[PDB]
């Protein structure tokens, strides 16, 4: 089964720089059968290039396509602010007849900003109901890559947390992230120290915030 | 020229739905017509195609459950979906396809299909109480269906507010957090109320968030 | 029978304008065909390649053209796709053989060979053994085309791009369809 692998998964550039997105096919295909789409949050994809090199209606000249065989490339010359979006490649020649790549997000570049880390115990109201939710908050950081590690009595916790991330902020271009650790009230009262330990480019060393149950 | 989609909604596992795509300008019966879908937060996925001559082809994941068709009199494209599973939840686009003469050049706006088997349920609202800059918030937990709206102090407080995307928990209910950073000297002087509104269940909560 | 004048021609037809050669009043013998090693595909329907040489037919037809590797499976009864529907349609009760071989050495060219074309647009499916060679502009929308290419107004024929480096599904294949017709026999082996 034909597979389109796009790279990099995320591109961070500032306006007026040159953007180069790649698509690699798991088998060799004719260049006639490759297309590129842009998609902005909330909207339907917009066709940009078809036949590897042909500009769709309304595609400005700063967009150009190229490649053949296994390798294809979309170039944005002189990035514009409206060009930050997700970009997909598509083949339409091989079974099942339509395949898309996984997407490249083209995002705004800015200076590294370390997160502010906050930790919140479950409220008494929630505990009364029989579930504890411990929340860890990472605020206004860049870039998006961050490891949040939950530790309960210095035992690292896997498989009972969920993360959530804001879209890049429209004023300072940073990210924010919430991580939630869910326990039953019974398991929550079995332990004392709850900590989230955050690792990020902007932190010289991992920062830990913690609290002791009932303190 | 335009493609307008309709018919999406909430349906249970095993249930049936029918999407419709009224065309304008394009003549559905003279075109390669496709359905493509996008699961929340994921990629594009090709579902189905009908050829102007009547031939039909289907992705593997939907073969035998989904049926594409059209009505030349209404100039509309349809997608009949039977034996729907949770994983069929997505935004569904109809689109016109031109293959080597143009790829997929026109796409409708999309219609949302949710496959759940969860019942309508208003959120529980719990405070995230603060312990330079302080952070405080609201946990809006175990609601269905989407969405909730969250404001702070009835809209008077917007600076520094981050309302995170809802996540789907293993129970099938959604949950989300809303936080705001403030001067920690404001903790003693200003009151912070999150205002949660969940229209499907007609639930409106106002939770006051105080330091513990 | 001059099989070689069909299999060994220098160029082949584009599928939309497939070539039909009548073969009549001669001796058949399918030995150099079946016992050749250079055929990627050689499938028979309604007959049997073993007991082919010892039978008679009123007339035989050899249709020839070039398609992509991935499309050779559409040169069979009860198939669908752009080729079967809009270019070459075999009937459901087909009595004959389909022979295909990879012609990348002959029909690919560095830089792309675009001489071979297929019909992409057509309101209705071809009937069996129909040959449509019109180049009328295809009306995809509501406004008339008046023989002018534009939005919603497409040339119905499109080129394959055959480059030697494409994968075999994108490589050119020469196909010959032998149709046996028992309507006074004149073609025996
Ligand atoms: C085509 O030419 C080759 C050249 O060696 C020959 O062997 C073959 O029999 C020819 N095909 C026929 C006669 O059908």
């Amino acid at each position: 089964e034909i597979v389109l692998t796009q790279s990099p998964g995320t591109l961070s550039l500032s306006p007026g720089e040159r953007a180069t997105l790649s698509c690699r096919a798991s088998q060799s295909i004719s260049s006639s059968y490759l297309a590129w789409y842009q998609q902005k949050p909330g909207q339907a994809p917009r066709l940009l290039i078809y036949g590897a090199t042909s500009r769709a209606t309304g595609t400005p000249d700063r967009f150009s396509g190229s490649g053949s065989g296994t390798d294809f490339t979309l170039t944005i010359n002189r990035l514009e602010p409206e060009d930050f979006a997700v970009y997909y490649c598509q083949q339409y020649g091989s079974s099942p007849g339509y395949t898309f790549g996984q997407g490249t997000k083209l995002e705004i570049k800015r200076t590294v900003a370390a997160p502010s880390v906050f930790i919140f115990p479950p409220s008494d109201e929630q505990l009364k109901s029989g579930t504890a939710s411990v929340v860890c908050l990472l605020n206004n950081f860049y870039p998006r890559e961050a490891k949040v590690q939950w530790k309960v009595d210095n035992a690292l916790q896997s498989g009972n947390s969920q993360e959530s991330v804001t879209e890049q902020d429209s004023r300072d271009s940073t990210y924010s992230l919430g991580s939630t650790l869910t326990l039953s009230k019974a398991d929550y009262e079995k332990h004392k120290v709850y900590a989230c330990e955050v690792t990020h480019q902007g932190l010289s060393s991992p920062v830990t915030k913690s609290f002791n149950r009932g303190e | 020229v335009q493609l307008v989609e309709s018919g999406g909604g909430l349906i249970q596992p095993g249930g049936s739905l029918r999407l419709s795509c009224a065309a304008s300008g394009f003549i559905v019966s003279r075109n390669y017509m496709i359905w493509v879908r996008q699961a929340p937060g994921k990629g594009l996925e090709w579902v189905s195609v009908i050829y102007s001559g009547g031939s039909t082809f289907y992705a593997d994941s939907v073969k035998g459950r989904f049926t594409i068709s059209r009505d030349n009199s209404k100039n509309t494209l349809y997608l009949q979906m039977n034996s729907l599973r949770a994983e069929d939840t997505a935004v569904y686009y109809c689109a016109r396809d031109l293959e080597v003469a143009g790829a997929i050049d026109y796409w409708g706006q999309g219609t949302l299909v949710t496959v759940s088997s969860a019942s309508t349920k208003g959120p529980s609202v719990f405070p995230l109480a603060p312990s330079g800059t302080a952070a405080l918030g609201c946990l809006v937990k175990d609601y269905f269906p989407e969405p909730v709206t969250v404001s702070w102090n009835s809209g008077a407080l917007t600076s520094g507010v981050h309302t995170f995307p809802a996540v789907l928990q293993s129970s099938g209910l959604y949950s989300l957090s809303s936080v705001v950073t403030v001067p920690s000297s404001s903790l003693g002087t200003q009151t912070y109320i999150c205002n949660v509104n969940h229209k499907p269940s007609n639930t409106k909560v106002d939770k006051k968030v105080e330091p513990k | 029978c001059p099989f070689g004048e069909v299999f060994n021609a220098t160029r082949f037809a584009s599928v939309y304008a497939w070539n039909r050669k009548r073969i009549s009043n001669c001796v058949a013998d399918y030995s150099v065909l079946y016992n050749s090693a250079s055929f990627s595909t050689f499938k028979c329907y309604g007959v049997s390649p073993t007991k082919l040489n010892d039978l008679c037919f009123t007339n035989v037809y050899a249709d020839s053209f070039v398609i992509r590797g991935d499309e050779v499976r559409q040169i069979a009864p009860g198939q669908t796709g752009k080729i079967a529907d809009y270019n070459y349609k075999l009937p459901d009760d087909f009595t004959g053989c389909v022979i295909a071989w990879n012609s990348n050495n002959l029909d690919s060219k560095v830089g792309g060979n675009y001489n071979y074309r297929y019909r992409l647009f057509r309101k209705s499916n071809l009937k069996p053994f129909e040959r449509d060679i019109s180049t009328e502009i295809y009306q995809a929308g509501s406004k008339p085309c008046n023989g002018v290419e534009g939005f919603n107004c497409y040339f119905p024929l499109q080129s394959y791009g055959f480059q030697p480096t494409n994968g075999v599904g994108y490589q050119p294949y020469r196909v010959v369809v032998l149709s046996f017709e028992l309507l006074p026999a004149t073609v025996c082996g």
